[PDB]
């Protein structure tokens, strides 16, 4: 997965970005919107809780996002790439008592949060060391349109794995450097350091750093170009892997890499390369959608959407002209050419 | 395209039903409507009532979730799990050990709920299980609210909110989807 969050030009406006990657066998897909009156408590005189209305991105059967992408009705919009952990001596901190599983922490966390500090505080309590994710609080509340940065509350960074949860409020670095990316690899050093990531950067090179890896470097390269909605729309679809300079992978053959994407394309690669480790390898797999809001649209709990892998500068998925078509992928269309639309 | 449900609770009876269109005295209700033809989404509005406690409200959520979108859930089960751990799985050793897990890991939840009867925490925590609940009894098409505790299924409705925990459970339990 993909995310961005950037603060346009002047301050004018804080968009927030996401774009799930995942099986194409997954996209069965509903938008769905709650309207609950659940309270903080087990008895009547507690106060309703902060979370009741919410927006996600989802799966049918599937009660949270997956994806994940909230904007809930306590000002937050939260969101996350998963991060995962390479150190296997970290599994002894997943047991079956005592941890709460990651979907279950990340449904109680929205209803119960007030803030970015809040929400971390309750989703870090029985870690579970399962989906490790970098998620992104973006609290709306605290952001002032045109405003210069008020130092604290709008960006909340917490990253999870097994045995270590780390937190931090990054929002003089939001305003510092005008945005946040994220892209599966983790931020913080510790966790960077403490999930494995070291050993897979001295084998395979800056595939697996946190500022050297391809997204990270078409990122920096592009993120200014995000002036608008539109414009988000289209890096978050972004993949040109044919061409762009970024997206070739040295140890493959053939070089470039439809993985090396904002937005993969793993069908695009061929069956028969030559590839260094399997996420470059042909997959059905890949972005298959982008989720993206703003402080008006958040207000309004409203988002753009757009549904299916990116055909901006690629050429449109189709199970039945694939090397999938076998695959059962019941429901869904044959040929994924949707545009954006706007949710509700 | 579109379908609307929703979940009465008949105090003569005391049985939940569920009736098709728009009844706000109902505990909730939920419309979905199928544009994936169109715009590869679909979309579902769900809501429920403050009348009536919120354990009520979580189970009733699940249930007309279920109840508006049954052909969907379907598809995206035979989609995406139905061979996870199914009866002719090869790999044995490792569906046995997940399922030991998932049903401790449940009993420990529903025994800390037991413990802890006016924790807010483990308030949340059941209400996110009620809506679990709700939605596979929907599905099966019995409904049966629990007012003490319950078990969930390790390998029913569970697996679809599992898929993300699946990627570090399968290498934690030794075993030989979202994210790059
Ligand atoms: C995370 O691990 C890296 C890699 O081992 C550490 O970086 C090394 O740090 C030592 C001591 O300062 C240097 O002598 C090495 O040259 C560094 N190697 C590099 C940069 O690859 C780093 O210090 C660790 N960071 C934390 C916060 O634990
Ligand atoms: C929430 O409200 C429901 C519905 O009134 C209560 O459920 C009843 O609970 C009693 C036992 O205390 C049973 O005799 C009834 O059969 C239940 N009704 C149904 C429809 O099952 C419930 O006790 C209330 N509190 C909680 C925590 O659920
Ligand atoms: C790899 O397969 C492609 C696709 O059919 C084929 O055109 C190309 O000749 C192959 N290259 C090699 C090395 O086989
Ligand atoms: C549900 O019904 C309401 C009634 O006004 C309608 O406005 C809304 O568009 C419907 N939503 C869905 C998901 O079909
Ligand atoms: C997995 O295998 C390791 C041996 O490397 C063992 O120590 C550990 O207990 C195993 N974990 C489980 C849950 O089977
Ligand atoms: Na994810
Ligand atoms: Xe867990």
């Amino acid at each position: 997965c993909s995310a961005l969050i950037k603060l346009l030009p002047g301050g004018h406006d804080l968009l927030v970005a996401h774009n799930t990657w995942n099986s194409y066998q997954n996209m069965l897909r509903i938008i769905k919107k709650y309207r609950l009156q659940f309270r903080e408590g087990p008895q009547e005189e507690y106060p309703l809780v902060a979370g009741n209305n919410l927006v996600f991105s989802s799966y049918p059967g599937t009660i949270f996002s997956g994806d994940d992408f909230y904007i809930l009705g306590s000002g937050l919009v939260t969101l996350e790439t998963t991060i995962g952990n390479k150190n296997p001596a970290l599994w002894k901190y997943v047991q079956p008592q005592g941890c709460v599983l990651e979907w279950i922490r990340n449904v109680v966390a929205n209803r119960l949060a007030l803030d970015g500090a809040t929400w971390a505080d309750v989703f870090k309590r029985f870690n579970s060391g399962t989906y490790n994710n970098q998620w992104m609080i973006v609290d709306y509340k605290a952001f002032l349109p045109n405003g210069p940065s008020p130092g604290s509350r709008v960006l909340t960074i917490l990253e999870q794995i097994p045995g270590m949860v780390v937190v931090a409020d990054k929002t003089a670095e939001l305003y510092k450097t005008t945005y946040w990316a994220s892209y599966n690899i983790p931020y913080f050093e510790t966790v960077f350091n403490a999930s494995g990531l070291q050993a897979l950067v001295a084998q395979y090179g800056d595939w697996f750093s946190y500022t050297k890896n391809p997204r990270a470097k078409i990122f920096q390269r592009d993120q200014s170009l995000v002036e608008d909605m539109d414009a988000m729309v289209r890096l978050m679809r972004y993949n040109d892997f044919l061409h762009d300079p970024l997206s070739l992978c040295e140890a493959c053959n053939p070089k470039p890499n439809a993985e090396n994407a904002i937005s993969a394309r793993s069908d695009l690669n061929p069956a028969n390369g030559s590839y260094p480790f399997q996420a470059l390898h042909q997959r059905a797999h890949g972005g298959i959608d982008v989720k993206v809001t703003s402080f008006t649209l958040a207000k309004y709990m409203s988002m753009l959407a757009a549904s299916g892998p990116t055909w901006d500068q690629c050429p449109p998925f189709q199970w039945s002209k694939s090397p999938f078509h076998s695959m059962l992928h019941m429901g869904q269309p044959d040929l994924w050419m949707f545009s954006p639309i706007r949710v509700p | 395209v579109s379908r609307t449900r929703s979940l009465l609770l008949d105090a003569a009876s005391g049985q939940l039903r569920l009736e098709d269109g728009f009844h706000p005295d109902a505990v909730a209700w939920a419309n979905l409507t199928n544009a994936i033809r169109e715009t590869g989404w679909a979309y579902l509005d769900l809501s429920t009532n403050g009348r009536y406690n919120d354990s009520l409200q979580a189970y009733a959520a699940g249930v007309v979730e279920a109840s508006v979108s049954e052909e969907l859930i379907y598809m995206h089960w035979m989609n995406t799990v139905v061979n996870y751990c199914g009866p002719f799985e090869y790999e044995v050793g490792y569906c046995e050990k997940l399922k030991n897990f998932l049903e401790a890991n449940l009993e420990w939840m529903q025994r800390e709920m037991e413990l802890n009867p006016d924790s807010p925490y483990w308030h949340q925590v059941r209400l996110t299980l009620l809506q679990l609940k709700g939605l596979e009894d929907s599905y099966e098409g019995r409904l049966t609210f629990p007012t003490g505790r319950f078990t969930i299924k390790p390998l029913g409705f569970l697996l679809l909110q599992i898929s993300g925990d699946l990627e570090d459970l399968e290498p934690a339990l030794n075993k030989t989807g979202s994210g790059s």
